[PDB]
């Protein structure tokens, strides 16, 4: 009972591998959403100017 | 160069005394090292200008 007398199990070998995901679970945000929302554009100046009416 | 010309008179059969040869001068000047260093930021490179790309 629990394990045969002289059985070989996991106990006794040593040359076993480790196991590792390979996958890394990050789960903090990084999100910005007024940077999603509003949109893009290129300026070629210190100064970025517009006009309005 | 050449020694200065003067007067000249031996007595003859003299037994001549051997008079002192002319040797040549050194001259000699130094290594000099001359040099130019530049620096320009980024921004510098980014930004429009009048005349220069």
């Amino acid at each position: 009972m629990a394990t045969p007398t002289n059985a070989v199990s996991t106990v006794e070998i040593n040359g076993k591998r480790e196991d590792l995901i390979d996958i890394i679970y990050n789960i903090a945000p990084y999100d910005t959403p007024f940077m999603t929302a509003i949109g893009k554009g290129v300026a070629t100046a210190i100064t970025h100017e517009w006009q309005t009416d | 160069e050449l020694r200065q010309p003067g007067k000249n008179t031996r007595v003859e059969g003299e037994d001549a005394t051997i008079k002192a040869g002319s040797f040549t001068t050194m001259l000699n000047n130094f290594c000099q090292i001359s040099d130019e260093t530049l620096q320009v930021t980024g921004t510098a490179d980014k930004v429009k200008k009048a005349g220069r790309k």
